[PDB]
RNA sequence: CGACUCUUAGCGGUGGAUCACUCGGCUCGUGCGUCGAUGAAGAACGCAGCUAGCUGCGAGAAUUAAUGUGAAUUGCAGGACACAUUGAUCAUCGACACUUCGAACGCACUUGCGGCCCCGGGUUCCUCCCGGGGCUACGCCUGUCUGAGCGUCGCU
RNA sequence: CCCCGCGGACGCUACGCCGCGACGAGUAGGAGGGCCGCUGCGGUGAGCCUUGAAGCCUAGGGCGCGGGCCCGGGUGGAGCCGCCGCAGGUGCAGAUCUUGGUGGUAGUAGCAAAUAUUCAAACGAGAACUUUGAAGGCCGAAGUGGAGAAGGGUUCCAUGU
RNA sequence: CGACCUGGGUAUAGGGGCGAAAGACUAAUCGAACCAUCUAGUAGCUGGUUCCCUCCGAAGUUUCCCUCAGGAUAGCUGGC
RNA sequence: CGGCGACGUCGGCUACCCACCCGACCCGUCUUGAAACACGGACCAAGGAGUCUAACACGUGCGCGAGUCGGGGGCUCGCACGAAAGCCGCCGUGGCGCAAUGAAGGUGAAGGCCGGCGCGCUCGCCGGCCGAGGUGGGAUCCCGAGGCCUCUCCAGUCCGCCGAGGGCGCACCACCGGCCCGUCUCGCCCGCCGCGCCGGGGAGGUGGAGCACGAGCGCACGUGUUAGGACCCGAAAGAUGG
RNA sequence: CGCGACCUCAGAUCAGACGUGGCGACCCGCUGAAUUUAAGCAUAUUAGUCAGCGGAGGAGAAGAAACUAACCAGGAUUCCCUCAGUAACGGCGAGUGAACAGGGAAGAGCCCAGCGCCGAAUCCCCGCCCCGCGGCGGGGCGCGGGACAUGUGGCGUACGGAAGACCCGCUCCCCGGCGCCGCUCGUGGGGGGCCCAAGUCCUUCUGAUCGAGGCCCAGCCCGUGGACGGUGUGAGGCCGGUAGCGGCCCCCGGCGCGCCGGGCCCGGGUCUUCCCGGAGUCGGGUUGCUUGGGAAUGCAGCCCAAAGCGGGUGGUAAACUCCAUCUAAGGCUAAAUACCGGCACGAGACCGAUAGUCAACAAGUACCGUAAGGGAAAGUUGAAAAGAACUUUGAAGAGAGAGUUCAAGAGGGCGUGAAACCGUUAAGAGGUAAACGGGUGGGGUCCGCGCAGUCCGCCCGGAGGAUUCAACCCGGCGGCGGG
């Protein structure tokens, strides 16, 4: 808010013998402002509490690692169906999670030939679902030029744009993403992992010598890993019905002894 | 009032700090002024170096960084001389000079000329008019080897 | 989408610039369509409306095939009083009803020679369009 | 049985909350970064067919010219406007114009009064009256002209 | 070595479900939970909506210990909400609180300083108050008279409402 | 009939004026005018401090303090 | 097991009005004590008060880990989003940590077992090993006599569970030693391109925010304290210029 | 005993110029508090800050060492990170508090006086002639004035410089135009003007729709354009626009070549001989302020008052000594940096009419005060005025009808239209003021598709239908297992 705001009146408080509330008032005659409480919070008019400052601390820093790590995992979880089916992204048709077409898609120049490589690639319903999801917001963002929204279509990932570009990005929903600038922003759009995914070849292939293999690092990262698990088999089922595990368990206790009425 | 553990704080907010507060909401668009104006310039000398003259080998001053080696103001008036090249003429062709640098050592000394020589070797001087070279360079060698050297000329290295 | 940064998408400055626009421009703002065999003879699609040509309304009330000449074109409410597009008040006078020029479809044109040096350049940069995309 | 009073509900008032709207702000960023004796900022008074304010303008006064545009302006009226022996409106704005105060400049002001030089009229050249035009502030630099000094000297 | 039957409830959002035992005061104060509530942002609901959004009203039907919420009917006329996260100028009975509005008081106090009015007529929808006439009174020339300064600034004068 | 009353014009301006003196008067303000700002001045003092349920639950005592309407300190409290 | 069931009745403890019995003083606030003859409050609507920055401390979550951190700069068509994101590594300069102690000059954290030698003179020249000592506790883990089995016994095949005792002992705690710096007391040696008013060493007390096989750094969140208008409203005053 | 020259002064409405005042966010020079904190308060703090005065510019100021250091040395200024909440200051209390080195942004250097040499080589003005105008310059002439030896210009400035020799290298400067490029540049350099894709298709909803369904050929059409705004609803295709190394037209500016007109004059190296510097200034004393600067950091007043192998600095006063480092008392200078005022833009996890600026509106307005100054309230008919013709009562306000509209239960302070409060209607009640908690009862309004009251699994019986039930054959697809 304005550093003025509500403090350029020369108001003075009236005293108390006035039968009138300590506030500070307007001095003068003749107007309706005269006598009116003023600098208050409570008052109308006044500054309001603690007026908002410029200094707000709006910005964060977040480890390199961490930014690194979150991309691994929003990569990670882009290529499990369950994961980007919750996100809802209608990869039913889809012949392969981690969607990966030929090179030529880089070169693209018309929309048209962007919205049939779409439809042969069985992603067009989820563009039909942002055509679906196109409307309204409610509130002031209305008035504050968030007027329409939408959700979020596949993320084209691609390594050069020679026309890629151009050929999408009138498609609504449909982000492009480099390579070698991948977003987390993108990535995950609302914070949860599992974005629909389509893949250049060359992105594809990049994307080894990009993050690393667990047994070389990263070619173009200069000091990056992939991060380790701390947990190498997550199947809790199999690892529970090992024989390994039953061997050396005691007899389960399913019976249920309730309240005995005391006669 | 303290309470319990603590540290005895002293905040120097006691002065009207709230009228001198520098944000930093400019940062990213004086990047990019910066950037613009470095391209700018690097496009206006179009095949001299972007970075700038050539700086001396100099050793850090104070017993905590003498034992390393940084990129100094400009080549010294005895370093020019044992070079042999003028002092008015460096300046012209690339060659920062400092006037009111001494040299205590002949290493250093050495070494810098050493420098100027290998540069005074690597420079490609385009005659004043192209019709005519009078004592320039070879137009075979000036026509395809000329280009914008991006970074620092001949970084100083430890 | 805009791309060019020294083109607003505000909506209050958008609003304000056509609420507040010169006349000269209102006169923009107030084009209509061309019927279907006028934007086949010229290479034309939008036209701006003028005092002498006839148009046919195709929403709202008075829609409907009949031609009817455009008796004014009031600017500073950016409608347009077509001939028989009126209603009786309550004394029994007919008022014109102004409706906007981009609910009309121009059927002929009132031609002078503005009128076709601007349809010929409108025509020279639409085929030049066609030709760059080619 | 009515009145009266209370509670609740329907309707009607009083009031302008709520909600929805927003040609307004606030904040950040960018690019420029330009006033004035050739008279600024500011003020006053005027100016429209009907006009008080706001806005615009200066006795050429809600504007002239010029250029671009290309048929309106509009609340009413009026009359334009072959749109080519050129054009409504709007925009732009480089030509022209720009009342009185104001650093404010002949002197002075809560009023008013000069002086000088030209021009026209009554005069019917001689200087009175009227009108028009141009000058008439302070400080200061360079030069010019006119000077002052029992200042320092030369000659007689 | 199950087989005339080929068959056999539910469960286990593991942050879930189940069992058993004891316990339950609370200012100042601390903590946890909130599928309590407000506004905005990122996601998501192939969400809702002119065949009717928000808001408001309601002797309507209910749910929750509660904060609150859902549904019916009306009015309204254009936008709104659920879930996962994020962010606050985020919840009022008080502050002789701020601004706005409204009561009782109350058809009440009051419209009581300087003697005083009355008759007839006219105009007019309408007359205690206007105008004319008649009468009775007052100011009583240090005036309730006739003119100016300062100040006001059109109040001056006609005509009309 | 007088150290008389009074108009207008002038002069004196705030820690200053002016006062036949009452701390009187100085634009309804005077034992220091008014206006704006420093200024959201400071307050150990008064008033207020906005949703629900669940669980736990005090102190008015010790020592030191220009300390006695306040603090620090130990105690008592809650949470992890 | 019975009765009753459409224009009159059936059910609906909530919700509207009313009646009766019992109970019931007006809230907020300061206070030992408020219904108070204590203060504020006529009524309704809307607004209205622990905030943001900085700095600490501890707790919690995350990443990396003897390291960690690019925050300032730079590179990537300059720019819908994007003022974002990505990258740098001879951009890690630097910060914090990895070393303490003394006012300073300065100095600056490894010991234990087994041998021959001086005199194994409370000990100096070596050798060999091992690599932060020991005592008492100590989760967990290891061994384990002896038992628990089938239709039965003379006789071994493979492992499961209980198990008195015994062992290695995490973290942490108490204690005893040891080491580093300061400072006292005592004392005898050693070193040399500077033989010195030089330098080094030992034993015994004692001062240190120390060592003794690191735990930090960055980010986020909470709480508490503090400087700022500082939860909100409030002086009498003081100053500057008019 | 006048005329001249000079010096020092004066006047002029003399000829031609220049300054003043405003804005003031940022910048430079001064001046300069108190509230406040210290739990009091006087030093201190607030703070070299507010207020006051002066002066500028698009930036300003600073700035090319009388520097930092003590090293194997760096090298103008300014800005950022860090040094560092450190060294230091401080009733050593509260509190205050830099610099160097290091890493970066940027980077650029120079000119006089003096000492000298050169016949004042120099400059201004006025005339006349030519080339020009676009900010008034070039060239030429003047027995034309003046300035200037009480010092103009050229060389030259601490990094040394000059002059002579000897040797070596000819190497090529800056201005204003004629025609034309690369068309100037992340693909126009800038300013301005006009233009450039695609549904108003079919059926329907509505007052109106931009709504809903559809549009065979893999799907209505365009998409480098699905930003936004308008339009009777909520629109990529209705309109303006949006995208585009898209188009056309006009104007402006610095970039190379041949020529044009003028200036345009020798550079380096070695040796020899010469020449070298800023004074009421430094420095010292004392006083006052200021700083982290502490036996005195800086500034200023007064007094004293220099030197030249000297002088300054070397963070503890002084003497002696060595060393290091710079060269004061003259001047200029871009860039990086600042910007709550101005011109023009863009944007936002901001506010949404008691909010956000005081001001969304004829707001610094109305109004108040003698003045300085103080300073509001106030947005919304409807898609369209279609803003209610006409009849009727009344003097009119105001009504009853009628009419417009989707709606006037939208009627000019007119979207919605809460509460408090009030009127009327309906029901109920009423001598312990109302109101309240618990428990019932009565009445009332509504709810229950209430009104002969649930479904469904198997079996039995009866009465009927129909493919076909099992098992085999063919084919397809899955699950499991396979040395
Ligand atoms: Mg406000
Ligand atoms: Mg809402
Ligand atoms: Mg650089
Ligand atoms: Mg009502
Ligand atoms: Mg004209
Ligand atoms: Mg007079
Ligand atoms: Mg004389
Ligand atoms: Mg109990
Ligand atoms: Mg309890
Ligand atoms: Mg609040
Ligand atoms: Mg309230
Ligand atoms: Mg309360
Ligand atoms: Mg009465
Ligand atoms: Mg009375
Ligand atoms: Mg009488
Ligand atoms: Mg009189
Ligand atoms: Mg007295
Ligand atoms: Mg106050
Ligand atoms: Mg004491
Ligand atoms: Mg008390
Ligand atoms: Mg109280
Ligand atoms: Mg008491
Ligand atoms: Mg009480
Ligand atoms: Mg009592
Ligand atoms: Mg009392
Ligand atoms: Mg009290
Ligand atoms: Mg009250
Ligand atoms: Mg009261
Ligand atoms: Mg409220
Ligand atoms: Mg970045
Ligand atoms: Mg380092
Ligand atoms: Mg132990
Ligand atoms: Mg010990
Ligand atoms: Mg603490
Ligand atoms: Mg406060
Ligand atoms: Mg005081
Ligand atoms: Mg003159
Ligand atoms: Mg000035
Ligand atoms: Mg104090
Ligand atoms: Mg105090
Ligand atoms: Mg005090
Ligand atoms: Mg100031
Ligand atoms: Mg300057
Ligand atoms: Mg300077
Ligand atoms: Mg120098
Ligand atoms: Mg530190
Ligand atoms: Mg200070
Ligand atoms: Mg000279
Ligand atoms: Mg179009
Ligand atoms: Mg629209
Ligand atoms: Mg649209
Ligand atoms: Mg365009
Ligand atoms: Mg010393
Ligand atoms: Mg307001
Ligand atoms: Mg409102
Ligand atoms: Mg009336
Ligand atoms: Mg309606
Ligand atoms: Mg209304
Ligand atoms: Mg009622």
């Amino acid at each position: 808010v304005s550093e003025l705001a509500g403090h350029q009146t020369s108001a003075e408080s009236w005293g108390t013998g006035r039968a009138v509330a300590r506030i500070p008032r307007v001095r003068g005659g003749g107007t309706h402002r005269s006598g009116q409480g003023a600098f208050g919070n409570m008052c109308r008019g006044g500054r309001m509490f603690a007026p908002t400052k410029t200094w707000r601390r709006w910005h964060r820093r977040v480890n390199t690692t961490q930014k690194r790590y979150a991309i691994c995992s929003a990569l990670a979880a882009s290529a499990l169906p369950a994961l980007v089916m919750s996100k809802g992204h209608r990869i039913e048709e889809v012949p392969e999670l981690p969607l990966v077409v030929e090179d030529k898609v880089e070169g693209y120049k018309k929309t048209k030939e962007a919205v049939l490589l779409l439809k042969k690639l069985k992603a067009w319903n989820d563009i039909k679902k942002v055509y679906a999801s196109q409307r309204m917001r409610a509130g002031k963002g209305k008035m504050r030029n968030r007027r329409r929204i939408q959700r979020r279509g596949p993320c084209i990932i691609y390594n050069e744009d020679n026309g890629i570009i151009k050929a999408f990005r009138n498609i609504p929903g449909i982000t492009l993403l480099n390579v070698s600038k991948l977003n987390i922003l993108k990535l995950a759009p609302g914070g949860h992992v599992g974005r629909f995914c389509i893949w250049t070849e060359s992105a594809f292939r990049k994307l080894d010598e990009l993050y690393g293999t667990w047994r070389k690092a990263a070619s173009l990262k200069s000091n990056y890993n992939l991060p380790m698990h701390k947990m190498i088999n997550t199947d809790l089922s199999r690892i529970l019905k090992s024989p390994e595990i039953q061997r050396a368990l005691r007899a389960p206790r399913k019976k249920i002894h309730r309240r005995v009425l005391k006669k | 009032a303290p309470s319990r553990n603590g540290m005895v704080l002293k905040p120097h907010f006691h002065k009207d700090w709230q009228r001198r507060v520098a944000t930093w909401f400019n940062q990213p668009a004086r990047k990019i002024r910066r950037r613009k104006a470095r391209q700018a310039k690097a496009r206006r000398i179009a095949p001299r170096p972007a970075s700038g003259p050539i700086r001396p080998i100099v050793r850090c001053p104070t017993v905590r960084y003498h034992t390393k080696v940084r990129a100094g103001r400009g080549f010294s008036l005895e370093e020019l001389r044992v070079a042999g090249i003028h002092k008015k003429v460096a300046r012209t062709i690339g060659i920062s000079v400092d006037p009111r640098r001494r040299n205590k050592s002949t290493e250093s000394l050495q070494a810098n000329v050493q420098r100027l020589k290998e540069y005074r070797s690597k420079l490609i001087l385009f005659p004043r008019k192209p019709s005519a070279p009078k004592k320039g360079d070879s137009s075979a060698e000036e026509l395809k080897l000329a280009t914008q050297l991006t970074g620092p000329v001949m970084p100083v290295r430890n | 989408m805009k791309f060019n940064p020294f083109v607003t998408s505000d909506r209050s400055k958008n609003r304000k610039r056509h609420f507040n626009a010169p006349s000269h421009i209102r006169r923009k703002i107030m084009s209509s369509p061309l019927s279907k065999e006028l934007r086949q003879k010229y290479n034309v699609r939008s036209m701006p409306i003028r005092k002498d040509d006839e148009v046919q309304v195709v929403r709202g009330h008075y829609k409907g095939q009949q031609i009817g000449k455009v008796v004014q074109v009031y600017r500073k409410k950016y409608v347009i009083y077509i001939e028989r597009v009126q209603r009786e008040k309550a004394n029994g006078t007919t008022v014109h009803v102004g409706i906007h020029p981009s609910k009309v479809v121009i059927t002929r044109l009132k031609l002078d020679k503005d009128r076709k040096k601007i349809l010929e350049r409108k025509a020279k940069s639409r085929q030049v369009g066609k030709e760059k995309g080619k």
